[PDB]
RNA sequence: GUGGGAGAGGGUGGUGGAAUUCCCGGAGUAGCGGUGAAAUGCGCAGAUACCGGGAGGAACGCCGAUGGCGAAGGCAGCCACCUGGUCCACCCGUGACGCUGAGGCGCGAAAGCGUGGGGAGCAAACCGGAUUAGAUACCCGGGUAGUCCACGCCCUAAACGAUGCGCGCUAGGUCUCUGGGUCUCCUGGGGGCCGAAGCUAACGCGUUAAGCGCGCCGCCUGGGGAGUACGGCCGCAAGGC
């Protein structure tokens, strides 16, 4: 399993509004996801944060969900 | 009294002891179980072998409501959480899903000393 | 903030030839506008103490800039403190 | 005068009537506000990741803005007034940056 | 000066969700809680567990780092406004305008003080419970000041890199944050780890010196007595220098 930036193709990683994209930056959970997954950089990361909990907040993105099984 | 037989059943389990809920689809409940339930008192009450127990008691009290199939929801951590899941498994009551619940905080309230 | 325009205007008003950007007028010039918006700005905000360092700062450097242009050239001093109001 | 993007999210449950309604009274603020409009994206009904008021749904208004720099939140504040905008989010305009490019 | 950046740097206002407590309603019984084991405690005036609704205060999970910013103390949801510092590129302007700094003045964690507010969780003092030679203590149940906000004081600390500031000079290697470039890489500014020469009582330091040098400030001169006494200045007090 490769990182998330691995498949895409150039999208604004500043666009709060686009939840197609930014739904796969987060876990099972609502969690966002560590570097290691995202595949993102340092710079890149710290913009992604700050995108989703904009998005977040506008409820098109969970704060939290329910693990399945476990 | 109900006939209800599809249904929601509520694992809630800490350090200390182990309680299960069982309740109708839209959540209000139907009956309950826990250590102190059957026989336990003390420490007695969070063996894994009470969480066994307490999800029998629960399920037999549930079958007789005319309980058949439950989605699981699991909170917290706590010995033998997992033991109730395998008890409410082989319960008969057939489960058709499982989820972890524990609730968490974003960082609210300070914790008592024993929890920092 | 200071824009640009708000900026430029200061400094042709103060140049002392045409394209002079970095003369010590000049410096002295900005500086002094600069001093003056952030004191504005600690008016109110009396408890943003990080800024008021900053002032303290500029308003050091304004001194400096003073002390030496009254050491080289008394009238340009006496000329730039009339036009901009200090002392 | 700065750009901004101000987001609109009201109850979805309005009809014809009110929702022009609920427009047409942010339209009225903006011109009060002195807030010049440039693109307007009308997106409506979307499914909620958390219900907000209840409803498991919203509607959606995206409009981006070129208006002066202290009216901004004062003018949020007018927006958030009608009982009827469940929610707004004011932000200043960035340039796209991109990734895996 | 111009053109670019990155940033929990600061101030103000607004807003978002998780959680805890409490209130309301439903459904539902016999316990819950808590420990090494227990008891106090709460529960038949219906608790715990579960669902819906409301109120309030405080703090911001993931992102998060061995990361970033700040002179230090210190700074972490999101948004807007007000504002400080700083890095780079271009080589455009001024023309030594520099460094340091006794005194002064300002900032200064936590606790603490004064006058108002606020008060969910936590909790000095205190009131209880079991441990068990013994409880003023480690464990358990409560709980007040305080913790939070405004304004005004206090001025301490392992306020630590236990390393004053500035400049020049003296191998490299490696990881990293942030710019620029003709982006096998090179170049500038930060953060780390190994190490040349050198230094060091040793441990260690080593282009982020504890090396080689210059400038300026602070400070030291065996232990105990003692950061005590006396005096002075500051403080409402505690108490500080
Ligand atoms: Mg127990
Ligand atoms: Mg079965
Ligand atoms: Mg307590
Ligand atoms: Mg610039
Ligand atoms: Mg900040
Ligand atoms: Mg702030
Ligand atoms: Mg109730
Ligand atoms: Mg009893
Ligand atoms: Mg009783
Ligand atoms: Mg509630
Ligand atoms: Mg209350
Ligand atoms: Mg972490
Ligand atoms: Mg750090
Ligand atoms: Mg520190
Ligand atoms: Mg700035
Ligand atoms: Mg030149
Ligand atoms: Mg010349
Ligand atoms: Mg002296
Ligand atoms: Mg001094
Ligand atoms: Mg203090
Ligand atoms: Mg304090
Ligand atoms: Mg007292
Ligand atoms: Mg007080
Ligand atoms: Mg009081
Ligand atoms: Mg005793
Ligand atoms: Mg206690
Ligand atoms: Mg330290
Ligand atoms: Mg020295
Ligand atoms: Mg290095
Ligand atoms: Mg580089
Ligand atoms: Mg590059
Ligand atoms: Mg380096
Ligand atoms: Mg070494
Ligand atoms: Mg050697
Ligand atoms: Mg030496
Ligand atoms: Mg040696
Ligand atoms: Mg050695
Ligand atoms: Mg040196
Ligand atoms: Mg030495
Ligand atoms: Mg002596
Ligand atoms: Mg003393
Ligand atoms: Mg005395
Ligand atoms: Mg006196
Ligand atoms: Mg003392």
């Amino acid at each position: 399993k490769a990182k998330v930036k691995a498949t895409l193709g150039e999208f604004d990683l500043r666009d709060y509004r686009n939840v197609e994209v930014l739904k796969r930056f987060l876990s099972e959970t609502g969690k966002i996801l560590p570097r290691r997954r995202t595949g993102l950089s340092a710079k890149e990361q710290r913009i992604l944060a700050k995108t989703i909990k904009r998005a977040r907040i506008l409820g098109l993105l969970p704060f939290t969900e329910k693990l399945v099984r476990k | 009294k109900r006939q209800v037989a599809s249904g929601r059943a509520y694992i809630h389990a800490s350090y200390n002891n182990t309680i299960v809920t069982i309740t109708d689809p839209d959540g209000n409940p139907i009956t309950w179980s826990s250590g102190g339930v059957i026989g336990y008192k003390g420490s007695r009450k969070g063996t894994p072998y009470a969480a066994q127990l307490a999800a029998l008691d629960a399920a037999k009290k549930a079958m007789a409501y005319g309980m058949q199939s439950v989605d699981v929801i699991v909170r917290g951590t706590g010995a033998g959480r997992e033991q109730a899941i395998r008890a409410l498994q082989a319960s008969g009551l057939q489960v058709k899903s499982i989820v972890d619940d524990t609730p968490v905080p974003h960082n609210g309230c300070r914790p008592k000393k024993k929890f920092r | 903030p200071i824009t640009k325009e708000e900026k430029q205007k200061v400094i042709q008003e103060f140049a002392r030839f045409p394209g002079d950007t970095g003369s010590t007028e000049v410096q002295v010039a900005l500086l002094t506008l600069r001093i003056n918006r952030l004191s504005e700005h600690l008016k109110v905000h009396k408890k943003d103490h990080h800024s008021h360092r900053g002032l303290l700062m500029m308003v050091g450097q304004r001194r400096r800039l003073l002390r030496y242009l009254q050491r080289e050239d008394p009238e340009r001093y006496r000329a730039l403190i009339e036009k901009l109001g200090i002392r | 005068m700065r750009r901004y993007e101000v987001n609109i999210v009201l109850n979805p449950n309005l009809d014809q009537s009110q929702l022009a309604l609920e427009k047409e009274i942010i339209q009225r603020a903006l011109e009060n506000y002195g807030a010049r409009v440039e693109k307007v994206e009308e997106l409506g009904l979307r499914r909620l990741a958390y219900p907000i008021a209840k409803d498991p749904q919203g509607y959606f208004l995206w409009y981006q803005v070129e208006m002066p720099e202290d009216r901004v939140n004062d003018l949020a504040r007018e927006l958030r007034i009608r009982d009827n905008v469940r929610r707004v989010m004011v932000v200043k305009s960035q340039e796209p940056f991109l990734a895996n490019a």
